[PDB]
């Protein structure tokens, strides 16, 4: 639906440090208070309740804002591309075991390429078993893999802890990835917390890119009657999607130089007032 | 002059040295792996290797190869590390000595005729060296096949991968081999007996667009080690200047590379390999003034 | 083509010494890394423009 981003999307684009000052810079930031659309991460069990399959293709027009409130860590990665397709070139992104696999690999991007995670016998512990994402021509210009391999699943159903935050803008194909990771208690909506976005990547691949989507888990174990797509009842995180738009936002940076509050400038008189002036007060 | 306090000049201290800070060179183009390798593609279906997201290498000539002939054709091999590309495409294959001579633009022969050729605006470094040791089979290798009857001429860049027998006089084939209707393809003698012209010889081409692209692939930086408490010239990656550089307790935030003040004048900055915490103080630069009675 | 420093503009230095590329100081003698330095025009009569 809609809900009211208090205040996400700030972070760092500039490495440059300023103590216990103001500074104010023009970026792809998010518009505060805007429409954000929440995405519903539910394996509603009803029997009229539909599985709420919440994966459609979503638009990359300038610059995607991402909050993902996962303590199920079944959102891994994200799907981009212009076409989507493997005639033109595409990026993917993926989380095998603490393990980003991001390619430039155009693989077929059909209605089902998604993870699937089963609790196995052999081992009790959920092992990942699906891999039905991709079958297609490789010609992978670039390939970055770094690889800890690790597990922190960590599957709560009760409440929201686990909130991480990513933003995924281009510039000239300096394709940059913000993150941040957060241990959050709400499990309403996104607090009202202020945080910063370090940057995490700058990958210089450079395609142009148009179409955004999202990637997660599909499988369940073997107490649940039925298969991947047909019975799963594990998915219990949620996640919110926005836009950047081009603005001029200003900062307050403190001593140790993280960003403690922003205001925008083309928000509201008062707003505006504490921009012109180059003041928070 | 009358009595009075006058202004000449700035004492402007000489910038002492010069140093160049740069990270370390973590990745690399592994061109051993691109030179060392057992076998090599066939001079009809060429391996066109894409070179890309690695540091470049250009350490001496005469290497494993040995660099036997070697030309750069539209680059300088000189600032091979210092002039920064990108795009790189990596055309190796195995042909004769005497066939070395095809490779020039428009150089003619049976592989610009079936297997092999580049362009006449080349700006990369074409590399053919005797591999009278790699290649080289002590009962002669025919195991690198090249196309020679084929109707039409091929073109570069393009590599043809198919067996399709040839129709000579127009003679309509079946399938057949025989009077004027061969297999196209044919096999080499590279004997170790053999003359120089007739030794085998690897080419391996590196060509590259000209900054097409945003610059995944460039030369390697060369980091002298700083001094400090002096007028340095200094040239960090991100941004060149003069000044006095010294130790200091600003955090800076590890991905945090550069620090400010409020007037946007960059004062403090961060060892580019090593977590240094440099403050960037000024040079002298007091005016010059002068008293005198008249 | 090939030579240490670009000329100053207004002179004109004919050095027929070979340049020294390639690590080795050569005495004349055209080889790898080492050739004439005055390279000539490669024109045949009434060629492209």
């Amino acid at each position: 639906a809609y809900t009211n981003s208090f205040t996400r999307g700030v972070y760092y684009p500039d490495k440059v440090f300023r103590s216990s000052v103001l500074h104010s810079t023009q970026d792809l930031f998010l518009p505060f208070f805007s429409n954000v659309t929440w995405f519903h991460a539910i394996h509603v069990s009803g029997t009229n309740g539909t599985k709420r399959f919440d994966n459609p293709v979503l638009p990359f027009n300038d610059g995607v804002y991402f909050a993902s409130t996962e303590k199920s860590n079944i959102i891994r990665g994200w799907i981009f591309g212009t076409t989507l397709d493997s005639k033109t070139q595409s990026l993917l992104i993926v989380n095998n075991a603490t393990n980003v696999v991001i390619k430039v690999c155009e693989f077929q991007f059909c209605n089902d390429p998604f993870l699937g995670v089963y609790y196995h016998k052999n081992n009790k512990s959920w092992m990942e078993s699906e891999f039905r994402v991709y079958s297609s021509a490789n010609n992978c210009t670039f390939e970055y893999v770094s690889q800890p391999f690790l597990m922190d699943l960590e599957g709560k159903q009760g409440n929201f802890k686990n909130l991480r935050e990513f933003v995924f803008k281009n510039i000239d194909g300096y394709f940059k990835i913000y993150s941040k990771h957060t241990p959050i208690n709400l499990v309403r909506d996104l607090p009202q917390g202020f945080s910063a976005l370090e940057p995490l990547v700058d990958l210089p691949i450079g395609i142009n890119i148009t179409r955004f989507q999202t990637l997660l888990a599909l499988h369940r174990s073997y107490l649940t009657p039925g298969d991947s797509s047909s019975g799963w009842t594990a998915g219990a995180a949620a996640y919110y999607v926005g836009y950047l738009q081009p603005r001029t936002f200003l900062l307050k940076y403190n001593e140790n130089g993280t960003i403690t509050d922003a205001v925008d400038c083309a928000l509201d008189p008062l707003s505006e007032t504490k921009c012109t002036l180059k003041s928070f007060t | 002059v009358e009595k009075g306090i006058y202004q000449t000049s700035n004492f402007r201290v000489q910038p002492t040295e010069s140093i160049v800070r740069f990270p370390n060179i973590t990745n690399l183009c592994p061109f051993g792996e691109v030179f060392n390798a057992t076998r090599f593609a066939s001079v009809y279906a060429w391996n066109r290797k894409r070179i890309s997201n690695c540091v470049a290498d250009y350490s001496v000539l005469y290497n494993s190869a040995s660099f036997s002939t070697f030309k750069c054709y539209g680059v300088s091999p000189t600032k091979l590390n210092d002039l920064c590309f990108t795009n790189v495409y990596a055309d190796s294959f195995v042909i004769r000595g005497d066939e070395v001579r095809q490779i020039a633009p428009g150089q003619t022969g049976k592989i610009a005729d079936y297997n092999y050729k580049l362009p006449d605006d080349f700006t990369g470094c074409v590399i053919a060296w005797n591999s009278n040791n790699l290649d080289s089979k002590v009962g002669g290798n025919y195991n690198y096949l090249y196309r020679l009857f084929r109707k039409s001429n091929l073109k570069p860049f393009e590599r043809d991968i198919s067996t399709e027998i040839y129709q000579a006089g127009s003679t309509p084939c079946n399938g057949v081999e025989g009077f004027n209707c061969y297999f196209p393809l044919q096999s080499y003698g590279f004997q170790p007996t053999n003359g120089v012209g007739y030794q085998p010889y690897r080419v391996v081409v590196l060509s590259f667009e000209l900054l097409h692209a945003p610059a995944t692939v460039c030369g390697p930086k060369k980091s002298t080690n700083l001094v400090k408490n002096k007028c340095v010239n200094f040239n960090f990656n991100g941004l060149t200047g003069t000044g006095v550089l010294t130790e200091s307790n600003k955090k800076f935030l590890p991905f945090q590379q550069f620090g400010r003040d409020i007037a946007d004048t960059t004062d403090a900055v961060r060892d580019p390999q090593t977590l240094e915490i440099l403050d960037i103080t000024p040079c002298s630069f007091g005016g010059v003034s002068v008293i005198t009675p008249g």
